[PDB]
């Protein structure tokens, strides 16, 4: 999975993210950029612009929220299955969310950092974070 | 025996475009694969024999091949992961202009809730507007072959916009290659388009030899309208085209009673 | 098909990157092949190293296209039908990989030009690579 030396450079860049905006802004750009998925936020309320979007408190709370879950899965690379289990059920059965989505909210968060970290965020980190978006992507789908 | 499925799609949310199959609601999809290892689909229309499209019968063939040289080297499943072994392929006799080939297999399935034929329609359902379900293996958003399946809820569109949208005009002297994505789909009278202005998920490579699945609310039994033939438009052409089940009809019923 | 205000995003952001479009296009294939290992046994015959000047010459390349194919918005297809045919049916290219190197790019222009990395402009590129990306595999058998 993770090399111990890529487990650190993840860690490392996570240890400085706003824990508070970058979930919001990847969940944000997702309902931006692949605007079918706003579908299953209607009780978000306003998604009907960019802006509206960008700025509405619901998606950035909400985007806390996944940040929060892909926290948990940098804890626990080992097992993501078990860790993802009772939410990849309750995207499946009870959302209907095509598991397509999940690698590209994923990747709309490598996106995300590549933006607020520049060169920081080097081939080689990127590389690293692209194994976790994988790893939650699949634990995520693993219920379907 | 066809077109009953024991849990029929139901979206909760009645919006034209894509969809998970939660309920697997699709049990005459199968899943074809290439000797190349390219996934496409095939639909199950009895206890023994799919449809399919020729295009995806040719695929890592030369054009020059028969039925015998393809049937042994494709591979079919049905139901969850289910390799079913074929008997034999019937290309249609004219597959240029109807894009078509049928599938025999040596023994007939056994029909349960994942695996069951769908009914072939002696009405033609494909009035513009009509909403139908297309389900399929093909690719999905990221260019991977979807691990599960999906399938859009799309109407058949206007046959002359869809003309002029892959051909610039109805007018055989004012044709020209118009096709968003490079490649033509094959268009007549033999044929439907299916789908509206919307970025979406849309049917993309591997759909193919998927059903258009009209559902009969007086029957309530599911048919096949269409089988996808241009599984290429991928979000960036507008439409998918399917042939037309009720133009080849007697065609299928025929060769299944000669083979 | 790219609306007219997508197509406006498109020509503006690639305009600002200007004389950059090289080194983001060398920069995106290293990102492709470190994170995405497989892709790299399309390019036996490359140094693949960092800093590879034949990965800045392909990138140079790559740009060069991709300049082109936002010149003829409106007539992709028959701009990219030489790199179409080359890719789907002499190389052929898994499609899958296309959205590798598209990803690659949108992280690369991110991380170096993120105040012309907005939303709205992140929908537009993206919606322009997935055309490219379908116009060089839809002939791919
Ligand atoms: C890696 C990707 C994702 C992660 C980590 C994630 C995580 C979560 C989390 C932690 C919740 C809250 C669950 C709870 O309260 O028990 C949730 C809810 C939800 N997720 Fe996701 N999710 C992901 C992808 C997606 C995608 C792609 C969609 C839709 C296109 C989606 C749609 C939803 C919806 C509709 C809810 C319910 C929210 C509400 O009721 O307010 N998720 N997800
Ligand atoms: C936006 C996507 C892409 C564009 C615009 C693009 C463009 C090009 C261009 C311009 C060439 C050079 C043709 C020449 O010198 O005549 C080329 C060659 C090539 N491309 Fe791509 N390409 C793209 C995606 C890919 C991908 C995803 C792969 C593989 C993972 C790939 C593999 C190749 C290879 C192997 C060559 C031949 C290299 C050589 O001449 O030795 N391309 N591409
Ligand atoms: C296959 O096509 C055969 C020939 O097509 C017919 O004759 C040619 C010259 C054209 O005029 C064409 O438009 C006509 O359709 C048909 O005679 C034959 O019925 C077709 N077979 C099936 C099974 O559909
Ligand atoms: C919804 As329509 C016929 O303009 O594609």
């Amino acid at each position: 999975h993770l090399t111990p030396e890529e487990k650190s450079a993840v860690t490392a860049l996570w240890g400085k993210v706003n824990v508070d905006e970058v979930g919001g802004e990847a969940l944000g750009r997702l309902l931006v950029v692949y605007p079918w998925t706003q579908r299953f936020f209607e009780s978000f309320g306003d998604l009907s612009t960019p802006d509206a979007v960008m700025g509405n408190p619901k998606v950035k709370a909400h985007g806390k929220k996944v940040l929060g879950a892909f926290s948990d899965g940098l804890a626990h690379l080992d097992n993501l299955k078990g860790t993802f289990a009772t939410l990849s059920e309750l995207h499946c059965d009870k959302l209907h969310v095509d598991p397509e989505n999940f690698r590209l909210l994923g990747n709309v968060l490598v996106c995300v950092l590549a933006h607020h970290f520049g060169k920081e965020f080097t081939p080689p980190v990127q590389a690293a974070y692209q194994k976790v978006v994988a790893g939650v992507a699949n634990a995520l789908a693993h219920k379907y | 025996v066809c077109g009953k499925p024991k849990n029929p799609a139901n979206p909760v949310q009645r919006i034209l475009g894509g969809h998970l199959d939660a309920k697997g609601s699709f049990p005459w999809q199968a899943k074809m694969v290439s000797h190349h290892n390219l996934t496409t689909g095939a639909t199950l229309i009895n206890e023994q024999w799919l449809l399919t499209t020729a295009k995806n019968l040719f695929l890592n063939h030369s054009e020059n091949a028969t039925a015998k040289d393809i049937a042994p080297t494709l591979t079919l499943y049905v139901g969850k992961k289910q390799l079913v072994e074929i008997e034999k392929v019937v290309l249609h006799p004219n597959y240029s202009q109807v894009d078509i080939g049928l599938i025999k297999l040596k023994q007939k399935v056994s029909v349960n809730e994942r695996v069951m034929p769908i009914c072939l329609p002696s009405k033609d359902y494909a009035e513009v507007g009509r909403v139908g379900y297309v389900s399929g293996w093909g690719r999905n958003a990221n260019f991977k072959f979807t691990d599960h399946l999906k399938y859009v809820m799309l109407p058949v569109a206007d046959q002359d916009q869809c003309i002029r949208h892959y051909e610039g005009s109805t007018v055989p002297e004012k044709k020209t290659p118009k096709s968003p994505v490079g490649v033509q789909p094959i268009l007549n009278e033999h044929t439907f388009c299916a789908g509206m202005s919307k970025y979406q998920e849309d049917t993309c490579y591997g759909d193919a030899g998927s059903a258009f699945a009209v559902h009969d609310l007086e029957e309530d039994t599911w048919y096949a309208t269409g089988i996808l033939s241009f599984d290429k438009s991928c979000a960036v052409a507008e439409y998918g085209v399917y042939v037309k089940v009720t133009s080849i009809q007697d065609w299928v019923q025929k060769t299944i009673a000669e083979n | 098909v790219l609306s007219p205000a997508d197509k406006t995003n498109v020509k503006a952001a690639w305009g600002k990157v200007g004389a950059h479009a090289g080194e983001y296009g060398a920069e995106a294939l290293e990102r492709m092949f470190l994170s995405f290992p497989t892709t790299k046994t399309y390019f036996p015959h490359f140094d693949l190293s960092h800093g590879s000047a034949q990965v800045k010459g392909h990138g140079k390349k790559v740009a060069d296209a991709l300049t082109n194919a936002v010149a003829h918005v409106d007539d992709m297809p028959n701009a990219l039908s030489a790199l179409s045919d080359l890719h789907a049916h002499k190389l052929r290219v898994d499609p899958v990989n296309f959205k590798l190197l598209s990803h690659c790019l949108l992280v690369t222009l991110a991380a170096h030009l993120p105040a012309e990395f907005t939303p709205a402009v992140h929908a537009s590129l993206d919606k322009f690579l997935a055309s490219v990306s379908t116009v060089l595999t839809s002939k791919y058998r």
